[PDB]
């Protein structure tokens, strides 16, 4: 078999491998996660060169790994697919295991740990994907958001962004996004999400996807025109 | 058809005391209704103050013995040279019996020494691992002739203070190594009377502080 | 798992006040068909170990080739190979018990019973015992099959234990296997009049005694046997 | 040792571009230019061979319009032989989920399934990528008429109208201009033709330097026909949307 | 040069730089003596700090009862080799009931370290290795090289500054040779042998360590104020 | 364990199982639910032999399960049955086969129509009106035979599921502790509570 | 390009040697070995305000008398942990008892040089492993993707070890209490951390013989910082 | 063997016998068939003991990595089923495994029933071994969730009573235990010659037994 070292240190201690890899999440469209008081939001930026595109079948950005956990991403399109795969395979063979669902953490650790074990095996390259999980954990009504990098690091996030651009919509968040009081309710939530997307967008149109995540493993994913309302409402409060 | 098994018989017996333990065996190795040895030893010390009998199936008793006297060795080197304890050794022990789960180590294994507070120890094996701590067990061929008698002999079963008729029983003292020595010897003595694969010689092995001492007895060679 | 088709009988030895003895007929059996008749069954490993081997005869002329192909091997850089670090009695029974013991757990044994006697460096006398199950013993005398049940009740007269060994001299000794092998042949069905010996000393060495016959044998009383009860002609 | 020779297919660049699927891409642009379009009542597949000779049998050749089952079919840009070995893995794909759910294969499953192949030798290997770029054209009771494309990437989209090869950038452009939401398969038959014979680097577009392919639900009632033209039904469409 | 990228490549001199250079690893590596008489044989080791509230690393490990090395290089190679040394001792006590001729070992670690000198992608042992034992033919000395070369010896020393106490065994040959059945003058031999490869720092109680075997002497390590006796 | 009974109704599925579960000579338990829902319009009742019924449920749930999150979508009662079948006939032939008998009845909600599929442990798939397996369809097929009709309504098919462990329970020289009764239709699974 | 397991001219494995540089890039991660227990102390290190600092996982336990602080690259000691606790409670399932500190590390450091053409690189990440054993007692270790460990009465590693280990040669001494080096491992790590030090981006742990492995609140933490501030304004 | 366990207002109690046989040879007079698998985890044993202490002595170590993993205790629900599925991979084997698996978590009191065969079984009553039919007999009249604490460790104490007094393979002594919510509590061994005349007195019965 082919077990070629292809992720390996550098003299200065890096591995150029994992850090390309990071680049071509850079060049991924950006995708938003933020934590309401009892929801989560994730957003995500579909560019706009791609028209002529059916939207009923073109991979939406955002998925399902469980009725209570969805994974959206940074980077390659295709990577990605493997590492939804695996989480939702994993996700039932805990199921079938324990008797109950992954939790949030539980799940980021696993895809996480996937990520990892792809810069130090032989014959395979690092995914071109950072991700953001978020969820509910079962019978639990603390939101949870997650983020995943190609090195295999994971950590918490009260808000994240992630892709192309991403260092302005995360310097948005920062001075927006207050911690002990964090949005209220979904409109807040939602409105805070779509927001910190205009600033790197470029049309409020078909750009950006929001997809609701709410506990008891309730997840919906807003249409275009509902989205388009509060594309309309920010803008005019912006005109003052 | 091949039998991989056979049954060399003998049998062994292991007494726990206060601060000592001893475990006794018979010298005789037999095949049927031959002898094939008069004085083939059958109880061994393993190292760290710990003595083994593997009794039954004699080609699986050495190979079991062989085993865990290595497991002992490489304790030492893995864990920088540090005593093993009787309980870690008794556990060591349950994991080289079941690694033969389905080709079983045909032989009822016995264990004895101190424990870690410096008490007597015997632990008891089965063929396939289960094991468990106890004060006095005897094993193989003439273990249901001299287990009833070590009940109550040792722990004074069905023996209650007289006057009372039943009603306060015997007080459980502490055996001295002289007196389970006397009880080893007519256990063995008397086993040799009634059944036909226990004689020839008795070797018992007795585990103090001090370290692991022996003593030989002649038995009837009929 | 197999049968035994040609088959070696009985080896009987016992130790003496300077070393062992052991013996065994040059017979091959193909059940009851006596076949072969210059079969030896003592195998030779050096100047100081003799192997007596009972049961199936290709799995012996297999064992004959480890113990040869063991010799070789023990001389591969070793300098010492004919003097401090040559092949002892022990090891070439530890060898042989190892592989016993490996073949039966595999469910395909070597269809034997072996007696591996000798002399080690220090002079002590070696004599040993194991069988297609990999089950070993020790004894002052040893023998397998038959001689298990009518040589070493004989040779147990003369050695019955541990300290009748100083007291045991070669001749006697000599005698009591000689003996032993006329009282097999008398009994033993499966059994010749013709045999091999092998006396281990740790002064005189190996002296290896072929082309032996039983002799000396009580017959003439047949005579005057008759019938099977009431028969007087 | 081996190392030496090793030319790391699957490896980033500095950048964060895998070369090996860029330099793939680069190839899929020299081939023949392949359009898909989506109509309410239809798909469409045209494709032009590439500079073809006299002598060829165009009846019997099949260079970019392959059918994966009754229902899917396949418009090929790059490597034909590279095409080929990912046509018959998910004409088998195709019946594996046949055999087992006893209902025709989803178009995205069959689509997501050969991109995930192609994904593979991207990532793991050290193999070269296929250089192969897919338009799927298919129908099922889920979500209708559905057009994709997938590349050497692995990486796969869904499309009312695209082109893969040759001139996509114009063609894009040329396809984005007329097409509308509520159009037939008569009127997109006519796009796809049009697309080609501007887009063409040909003198002149005609019947022998052409494949196509129509799936309609125009078969006799509630079901599906796929109907690979003829050379002369070629011929006929030509001129019939006034091109020849 | 251009030639030292892998082990399976000679140079045009006919040099195998990756095993010199797993040979210089060695060199850099801590002082350790090995000397021997008729009757026992004896290890002395410098043993080497990270810093003041770092331990000292261990430089000698028992193979079996009869039979022990020094280390000098990699640690982690001689805990490799040395286990595979326990392995090999141990198959010829279960297997034929003898004891592992010294000599017979050194053949084994040649052959092993060996292996991974002609084949693609391993790399070979950065460690030397100074085995002592005592067997049927008596005390023994052998020198252990990655490159595969095993060496029966008197005496010797390898690590950093190893030519001190190697010259100094060189002259005492004749000496210590002749220590039978007197084992803390053998001991004192080596110590004062290793104390010719030391610049600056001096033998104390936690630096020093050394090790014994001989004809009723099972291998014994002494570390700690066990070795106080000798400085 | 023992008795599945299933019948289709007009516009539902109703799946009957036992409750007992014996180990040696003891009824260890009398609620026992023989049944795992596969998708929201799909119930599979099983029976077979110990230890294997539950995991062969479980092992097709997950990948059911796994099948509905992969593509946003419930697969048809036919197509999960077809896929169970496979599995069962794949089973058989195996080191250690699967002994599981199951009923799968499920709610089509793209053709409105109830369906219901027997499939024995060699892979025997049949799609039935009404179904049993073991011992169970000796006793209860004359009745569902006589008083079976297509056009059935929920409660019907109750009466006459009724009356057919009425018999069972009268013939059988099994106790078998009742059954747990589940009601398959266009708005999901639901048990009834009270049978 | 060149042989993973190669040896440089020096005699040393490039690899290693590389990773050693990763290793520097790592935040401050420090231990003190006492007699009333090993205090083990990590720099969380966030990257941005909106990242929830307590999911910061740097400081582990391997089991109940054995706990772990980690430094470099953080996703590669998940592994190394997962291997350590199977390693510790399987030794508990053959011997009946708790595993000597020593063997634990050793068995970690096995996992080191397992890296070839097996995994293809070694690990980028240094380990600080701390507990308490019958035999040896309280202990502190140090182990490297060399494969190499070194016990230690005090140890520094990461981005500020050079400078921190400097500090730790003049402050250790053999009859410290837990209570004092407490505050020396806040100390410490408040000199050679960038940000200020808190209770939010700082993280202490112990391991005792009567309690065993424990990681400290946030809420406890910042009381000894607060008691820090007060002795270090004493004089 | 006799070995039950009942889920109760306060907890679950758990009561084994402590006999063990080789034929009709008593091998055991006193043997522990119960496992502290945790401070809130119990195991019984029935069937052959070698079975029952090396495969619970696992799940041990698997409940013990959970806990390490996830910084908290494992479900006695997950635990049980752990525990099922090591018996699936020696399916057919010839183990001989009868548990019920005891303990307090968030649901709750736990009680989980698992044999050889995979089979796993939830419960509030369960009785394994050769003498289980006479220890449901006493436990099935005396039944219920509103027992006490002190009289629930009676009644599955006098349960075993019972089936050691009739069972031939079931005695030597009882072992009880009581699962709350701070974890399990051992009540103690219970010589059965000793318990049987000092209950035949205080209760009144075992009439037909002359004493
Ligand atoms: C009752 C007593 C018998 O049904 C009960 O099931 C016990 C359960 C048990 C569980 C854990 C520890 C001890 C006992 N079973 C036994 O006692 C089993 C019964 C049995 C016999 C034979 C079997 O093979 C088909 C299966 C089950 N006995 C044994 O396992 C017996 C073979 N082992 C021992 O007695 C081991 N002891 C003997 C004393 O030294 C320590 C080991
Ligand atoms: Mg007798």
């Amino acid at each position: 078999g082919y077990d070629r070292a292809l992720s390996i240190f550098s003299p200065d201690g890096h591995i150029f491998q994992v850090e390309y890899a990071l680049e071509a999440v850079k060049r991924g469209t950006c995708a938003v996660g933020v934590k309401g008081k009892n929801c989560v939001v994730l957003g995500c930026e579909r560019r706009s060169t791609l028209k002529l595109q059916d939207t009923r079948i073109t991979p939406s950005k955002v998925s399902k790994i469980d009725s209570h956990v969805v994974l959206s991403f940074s980077g390659l399109n295709a990577d990605s697919r493997i590492l939804i795969e695996k989480a939702r395979v994993e996700a039932q063979s805990h199921r079938l295991t324990l008797e109950d669902p992954v939790t949030v953490e539980y799940l980021t650790r696993y895809v996480a740990g996937v990520q990892q074990r792809y810069t130090q095996s032989g014959g395979v390259r690092p995914f071109g994907v950072s991700t953001l999980i978020a969820g509910f954990d079962p019978r639990d009504d603390e939101p949870k958001l997650y983020q995943t990098e190609p090195s295999g690091i994971y950590s918490s996030w009260s808000a994240q962004t992630i892709g192309r651009n991403s260092k302005t919509v995360r310097e948005f968040l920062e001075k927006n996004y207050d911690r002990k009081e964090p949005p209220a309710t979904v409109e807040e939530c939602v409105k805070l999400t779509v927001r910190s997307l205009l600033e790197v967008v470029q049309t409020g149109a078909k750009n950006i996807e929001i997809t609701v995540v709410k506990p008891d493993s309730d997840i919906v994913a807003l249409s275009s025109e509902e989205i388009n309302q509060y594309v309309t409402q920010i803008e005019q409060e912006k005109q003052e | 058809q091949f039998n991989p098994y056979g049954d060399n018989g003998g049998t062994i017996l292991g007494i726990a005391g206060e601060d000592f333990a001893v475990l006794a065996g018979d010298t005789r190795n037999i095949t049927d209704y031959s002898i094939n040895s008069r004085y083939e030893p059958k109880v061994f010390d393993c190292g760290d103050n710990i003595v083994m009998s593997a009794n039954g199936f004699a080609a699986d008793g050495d190979a079991l013995v062989k085993r865990f006297k290595n497991s002992v060795k490489w304790y030492h080197f893995d864990h920088n040279d540090k005593k093993l304890s009787i309980n870690s050794a008794a556990r060591n022990i349950q994991h080289l019996l079941y690694s033969r789960r389905f080709f079983p180590y045909y032989v009822y294994n016995i264990i004895a020494g101190l424990d870690e507070d410096g008490k007597g120890a015997v632990y008891s094996f089965d063929p396939v691992g289960s094991y468990q701590r106890e004060q006095c067990r005897a094993g193989g061929a003439a273990a249901s002739l001299i287990m009833p008698f070590l009940d109550n002999q040792v722990n004074f079963k069905n023996q209650y203070e007289p006057g009372t008729n039943g009603k306060v029983k015997k007080p459980l003292k502490y055996l001295s190594v002289e007196e389970v020595i006397k009880l080893v010897r007519d256990s063995f003595t008397s086993a040799t009377e009634r059944h036909i694969q226990v004689g020839d010689g008795l070797e018992i092995l007795i585990v103090t502080k001090d370290g692991v001492r022996k003593e030989f007895y002649e038995l009837k060679r009929d | 798992t197999q049968q035994p088709i040609v088959t070696g009988t009985s080896v009987i030895s016992m130790k003496y006040d300077n070393g062992v003895i052991i013996a065994a007929d040059n017979l091959g059996s193909y059940g009851s068909l006596l076949r072969f008749n210059g079969v030896e069954r003592l195998i030779p490993v050096g100047d100081n170990t003799v192997v007596g081997i009972s049961g199936d005869i290709s799995d012996m002329q297999h064992i004959e080739r480890l113990l040869k192909d063991l010799v070789t091997e023990n001389a591969y850089d070793n300098p010492l190979a004919d003097a401090e670090e040559a092949l002892e009695p022990s090891y070439i029974f530890e060898y042989l018990a190892t592989v016993m013991y490996q073949r039966r757990s595999k469910m395909n044994p070597l269809w034997n019973a072996i007696i591996v006697a000798g002399v080690q460096s220090n002079g002590d006398q070696f004599l040993r015992y194991v069988n297609l199950l990999g089950v070993t013993y020790s004894s002052p005398t040893l023998a397998t099959g038959f001689g298990a049940h009518m040589a070493n009740p004989l040779l147990r007269k003369v050695v019955d234990r541990e300290s009748d060994i100083p007291k045991t001299t070669v001749q006697v000794a000599e005698e009591a296997i000689v003996n032993a092998m006329r009282v097999l042949y008398y009994r033993d069905a499966r059994s010749s009049r013709n045999f091999s010996l092998a006396i281990i000393d740790k002064n005189t060495g190996l002296t290896f005694k072929k082309n032996l016959q039983v002799e000396n044998m009580k017959w003439d009383f047949a005579k005057d046997i008759k019938g099977y009860g009431t028969q007087k002609i | 040792g081996s190392r030496r020779y090793d030319s790391r297919t699957t490896i980033f660049s500095p950048e964060g571009r895998l070369y090996q699927v860029e330099y793939a891409l680069e190839s899929i642009s020299h081939a023949g230019t392949a359009i898909g379009i989506m109509a309410s009542d239809g798909i469409v597949l045209a494709a032009e061979r590439k500079v073809t000779s006299t002598l060829l049998e165009q009846d019997t050749s099949t260079e970019k319009l392959y059918k994966l089952n009754d229902k899917i079919a396949v418009a090929v840009a790059g490597l034909t032989a590279d095409a080929e070995i990912l046509i018959n893995t998910a004409r088998i794909h195709a019946q594996n989920y046949l055999k087992t759910y006893n209902e025709d294969i989803p178009v995205e499953i069959l689509v997501r399934r050969l991109s995930d192949i192609k994904q593979g030798y991207t990532q793991h290997g050290g193999l070269r990528p296929f250089g192969v770029s897919f338009i799927y054209a298919g129908y099922d009771d889920r979500y209708g008429y559905q057009l994709y494309t997938s590349n050497p990437s692995g990486n796969y989209t869904g499309w009312k109208a695209i082109s893969v090869g040759a001139n996509t950038s114009a063609a894009q452009t040329l396809l984005q201009m007329d097409y509308k939401d509520d159009m037939k398969v008569d009127d997109a038959i006519e796009l796809a033709l049009k697309t080609l014979s501007k887009t063409t680097d040909s003198s002149a577009l005609t019947y022998d330097r052409l494949e196509f392919a129509t799936i309609r639900k125009g078969a006799n009632d509630g079901e599906v026909y796929q109907k690979i033209f003829k050379p002369q039904e070629i011929k006929d469409i030509l001129v019939k949307t006034g091109i020849t | 040069n251009n030639y030292d990228g892998d082990t399976v490549t000679f140079s045009p001199t006919g040099r195998l730089f990756q095993v010199e250079y797993a040979l210089e690893a060695i060199k850099q590596g801590s002082v350790t003596v090995g000397l021997r008489s008729n009757t026992h044989a004896v290890l002395v080791a410098l043993k080497r700090n990270a810093d003041e509230l770092s331990s000292y690393q261990k430089k000698i490990i028992k193979c079996d009862e009869h039979m022990g090395l020094s280390l000098a290089g990699l640690a982690p190679d001689a805990r490799v080799l040395s286990n595979y040394l326990r392995q090999q001792c141990n198959y010829s006590s279960l297997v034929f009931n003898r004891k592992l001729a010294v000599e017979r070992a050194g053949h084994l670690l040649c052959d092993k370290a060996q292996k991974n000198t002609q084949s693609y992608g391993g790399r070979p042992y950065g460690v030397g290795l100074l085995i002592i034992g005592y067997d049927k033919s008596g005390a023994h000395l052998l020198e252990f090289q990655p490159s595969g070369n095993v060496t029966e010896l008197y005496g010797t020393a390898i690590g950093a500054r190893s030519q001190g106490a190697k010259t100094y065994l060189e002259r005492t040959l004749d000496t210590f040779i002749k220590i039978d059945g007197n084992p803390d003058e053998l001991i004192k031999a080596g110590v004062e042998a290793i104390s010719q490869s030391l610049r600056d720092e001096s033998l104390t109680v936690d630096n020093l360590s050394i090790a014994i075997v001989g004809k009723d002497t099972p291998f014994t390590i002494y570390d700690g104020e066990a070795v106080a006796k000798y400085i | 364990m023992d008795i599945i009974l299933g019948i289709r109704v007009q516009d539902s599925v109703i799946l009957a199982s036992s409750k007992a579960v014996t180990r040696g000579i003891s009824v260890l338990k009398d609620s026992d639910d023989k049944t795992r829902q596969l998708s929201p319009h799909t119930l599979m009742s099983f029976a077979g032999e110990a230890g294997d019924t539950v995991q062969f449920a479980e092992y097709i749930q997950a990948n059911i399960q796994l099948y509905s999150i992969r593509e946003d979508y419930e697969l048809s009662p036919q197509a999960v049955s077809s896929f169970v079948r496979q599995e069962l006939a794949k089973s058989i032939r195996s080191r250690r086969p699967y002994q599981v008998n199951v009923l799968i009845g499920g709610y089509d909600k793209k053709k409105n129509k109830p369906e219901l599929y027997q499939i024995d442990y060699l892979g025997t798939k049949v799609e039935l009106p009404y179904g049993a397996h073991g011992y169970s369809g000796f006793y209860t097929f004359s009745l569902l035979d006589h008083h079976y009709r297509p056009d059935m309504t929920t409660e019907e098919g109750l009466d006459l599921l009724k009356l057919c462990v009425q018999e069972l329970e009268k013939r059988m020289p099994m106790d078998f502790k009742g059954v747990i009764v589940k009601i398959v239709d266009k708005d999901g699974i639901r048990q009834v509570d009270d049978f | 390009d060149r042989g993973v397991s190669t040896f440089s001219p020096e005699g040393r494995l490039f690899q290693v040697e590389y990773s050693l540089e990763a290793i520097k890039l790592g935040s401050t991660a420090i231990g003190i070995a006492t007699k009333e227990g090993v205090v083990l102390g990590v720099e969380k290190r966030a990257t941005s305000p909106l990242l929830e600092s307590d999911s910061i996982e740097k400081i582990v336990e391997i089991d109940r008398h054995i706990g772990c602080a980690m430094s470099g690259l953080t996703a590669d000691a998940r592994s190394m942990i997962e291997h350590a606790r199977t390693a510790a409670v399987t030794h508990n399932l053959y011997y009946d008892e708790d595993i000597n500190v020593e063997s634990l590390t050793q068995s970690v450091c096995d996992l080191a040089l397992r890296f070839g053409e097996l995994m293809s690189r070694p690990f980028g990440v240094a380990l600080l492993i701390a507990g308490h054993d019958a035999d040896d007692g309280y202990q502190l270790f140090h182990a490297e993707p060399s494969g190499t460990f070194y016990r230690y009465n005090a140890k520094a590693i990461g981005s500020g070890s050079e400078g921190a280990q400097a500090e730790l040669l003049n402050e250790w001494h053999s009859s410290l209490t837990l209570k004092e080096a407490e505050l020396l491992v806040l100390k410490i790590l408040k000199q050679v951390m960038e940000e200020k030090l808190d209770e939010n981006n700082a993280q202490l742990s112990c391991i005792t013989k009567q309690d065993g492995f424990k990681i400290y609140d946030n809420e406890k933490t910042a009381e000894l910082i607060k008691e820090l501030k007060e002795k270090e304004a004493a004089e | 063997t006799t070995t039950l366990a009942f889920k109760f207002q306060h907890g679950v109690i758990a009561a084994v016998d402590s006999r063990a046989s080789a034929g009709s040879y008593i091998s055991a007079l006193r043997m522990n068939k119960v496992i502290e698998i945790n401070p809130y985890l119990l195991g019984t044993m029935s069937g052959c003991a070698a079975d029952c202490q090396y495969w619970e002595r696992l799940l041990a170590k698997e409940c013990r990595l959970y806990y390490l993993r996830n910084g908290e205790r494992i479900s006695v629900s997950a635990a049980s089923k752990l525990l099922s599925n090591m018996m699936c991979q020696y399916r057919g084997m010839g183990l001989s495994m009868g548990s019920m698996i005891c303990g307090w978590d968030k649901k709750g009191p736990g009680l989980y029933y698992v044999d050889e065969h995979g089979t796993r079984l939830s419960g509030n009553m369960f009785s394994t071994g050769s003498g289980n039919t006479y220890a449901y007999g006493v436990l099935d009249s005396n039944y219920k969730w509103d027992l006490s604490v002190e009289d629930a460790l009676y009644l599955g104490k006098r349960s075993i009573l019972a089936a050691a007094h009739r069972d031939a393979y079931s005695g030597g002594s009882v072992n009880l235990y009581h699962v709350t919510e701070d974890g399990w509590i051992y009540h103690g061994n219970h010589d059965v010659g000793e318990l049987f005349w000092k209950v035949k007195e205080e209760e009144g019965s075992f009439n037909n037994v002359i004493g």
